[PDB]
């Protein structure tokens, strides 16, 4: 039993899956990565999405492991193939194998557009620097035909 | 009348004008050609230094309990303050969060692994964008349940998936082949 | 060393194909004319390495993580790659000295102009 | 002559058009340096993926066919648009 | 598990790159040898 | 008639090297702006 859970572009239902039945109602890469560890082990599966749908935590009062962590400790699942991030919380319950994708937290922002050059952009091409500059070789040959 | 000396001043004046108007052409038309723009946050440490610009992560998951457990200076300042922001800054899915940026009118900056940020990066409208390098260095793995016989031939099968190059190959397919806009009047 | 050797000894005809550490490492160092280009070619990574079946592999595996999570790790390789570069550590599309040297030459021009006006009218 | 008035106007207006000019030669530049750069081909396989810009073939013959009954990645992505399309992008005749 | 992450890369040599000869160079040095051979060689013509 | 046509193809002259160098120049800028992707070269 394959627990894992639907995630854009890991786990996705595809558009026919009304009409389909099995892992063939299932599409993403965790799929065809599930295909490719079940041929090199040579087993038969079953694909199953989480149960509450979320992903490996201990609840710190009752000490119970949800998602599919708690599916693995508990023996609701035989194997977790998801988008799951190596951690040492989740380390110390259960096994993690060497990592099938490398990733880190990053940044999303939207994309800003260009603020007005106003004054001070048309100068960039000749710097600050080089106007302060000009002028004092301005006023250095203005001072020297004097 | 015409002086030797002021002629010649005026020659290396010129010259010098010369160079200076043929580099400003020249600086321009590389700033109209490439049209390279600075980043509104460049580095990690620029959303700890400002209050303006709102960030914020999962409500559960990795990322929020890497927050959470955080010993640095800059990262340690991030979860004081997304702790402490009124009104919430946390969201419940990923889905959730992209559409707090795209509707949020770049008010709102997600903090969001690299893999979905990537993915996202490449769905329509295309608004939304990845900057700088990641916070740390983690990794997906397939998990097993402790004392599992399939915790061996998993971790061979991995190894044996990476080095053939299946896993780039999949991810490219999942990722940047299907991707609206590639490859970055 | 002998690869890199052979980059900056080759004259720019020799490539050396390493892994990204060493090169990241090396893109540090005096005479400072070499870089890494590009992406790595695949994803791998270094672990500590155990007999089969050792009663400290669990143990370290677990400090791994540990280490690795309260980012111990990258601090330690900022202080061994980045804190001691020679070559790394004011950038800009701009800088005066390509336009302002003809100010030290039109100096010249001032200085020799004056100077002939000087012995004309001596 | 030397008059100071007209004689920084002159100045100040020689300057303003050298910078104009400067900034149409450098446009001019930019704009022909964008011209022949390579139009999207199978980058327009990559605008296949673009959504901005509809695109069809015949609703019958053997061009939809082509895109139909195609296992490669770009064409059978780009079937996987035109088919689920809104508003139809298919057309009668040519 | 990985204390270091790392992949297959490219070493190569890229050169330093360094005034008034630097507003020379695309003179090429050959105008001083070219446009003032030129210059002297027209103000001797309307000498 | 003589010293005016030599002035005036001096002008046309010194205007192409000038020219030239203002384009060549743009292209060192806009090259400065550009940067040197694939592994596979
Ligand atoms: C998508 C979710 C909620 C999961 C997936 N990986 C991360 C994890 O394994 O914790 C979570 C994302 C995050 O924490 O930002
Ligand atoms: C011109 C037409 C409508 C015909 C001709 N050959 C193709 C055919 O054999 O169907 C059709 C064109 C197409 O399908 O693009």
């Amino acid at each position: 039993v394959v627990t894992t859970i639907l995630e854009s572009p890991y786990v996705m239902m595809k558009k026919n899956h009304e009409m389909l039945e099995g892992n063939e109602r299932y599409e993403g890469y965790c799929v065809d990565l599930a295909a490719e560890i079940a041929k090199h082990c040579g087993f038969k599966y079953k694909l199953t999405i989480v149960g509450d749908g979320k992903y490996g935590a201990r609840d710190a009062d009752t000490k119970i492991w949800n998602g599919m962590v708690g599916e693995l400790v508990y023996g609701k699942a035989d194997i977790a193939i998801a988008p799951l991030t190596i951690t040492l919380v989740r380390e110390e319950v259960i096994d993690f194998s060497k990592p099938f994708m490398s990733l880190g937290i990053s940044i999303m922002i939207k994309k800003p557009q260009k603020s007005k050059p106003g004054v001070f952009s048309f100068l960039d091409p000749l710097a600050y620097e080089i106007w302060m500059a000009i002028v004092f070789a301005y006023i250095g040959v203005s001072v020297v035909l004097f | 009348p015409r002086s030797l000396s002021a002629r010649i001043v005026a020659g290396v004046w010129w010259f010098f004008t010369l160079i200076i108007i043929s580099s400003y052409t020249a600086n321009l038309a590389a700033f109209l050609t490439v049209e390279r723009m600075v980043s509104p946050i460049e580095s990690a440490e620029d959303l700890s230094k400002q209050t303006e610009i709102a960030y914020g992560t999962l409500d559960s998951g990795s990322t929020k309990e890497f927050f959470r457990r955080s010993k640095i200076a800059v990262f340690d300042k991030m979860w004081t303050y997304m702790r402490s922001a009124e009104p919430s800054v946390f969201v419940r899915t990923t889905a959730e969060g992209v559409a707090r940026v795209r509707k949020s009118k770049g008010k709102y900056a997600y903090l969001l692994e690299s893999t979905m940020n990537e993915y996202i990066e490449q769905r329509k409208p295309c608004d939304t964008m990845k900057v700088g390098g990641n916070l740390d260095s983690k990794g997906y793995g397939i998990a097993t349940p402790k004392g599992s016989s399939l915790g061996t031939p998993v971790n061979l099968a991995v190894l044996k998936l990476s080095e053939q190059g299946v896993l780039d190959k999949l991810k490219n397919k999942w990722w940047y082949d299907k991707g609206e806009c590639g490859a970055k009047k | 060393a002998e690869g890199v050797a052979r980059v900056r000894k080759s004259k720019g005809k020799y490539a050396y194909l390493l892994e990204s550490t060493m090169n990241e490492y090396i893109e540090q160092r005096k005479p400072c004319d070499t870089m890494k280009v590009g992406g790595n070619l695949d994803s791998k990574g270094y672990g500590i390495a155990t007999p089969k079946g050792s009663s400290l592999g669990t143990p370290v595996n677990l400090a791994v993580l540990k280490l690795s999570e309260q980012g111990v790790l990258d601090k330690l390789k900022n202080k061994w790659w980045y804190d001691k570069g020679e070559c790394g550590a004011k950038t800009s599309a701009l800088s005066l000295s390509n336009v302002a040297g003809v100010f030290y030459i039109l100096v010249g021009g001032l200085g020799l102009a004056m100077l002939v006006a000087l012995i004309e009218f001596a």
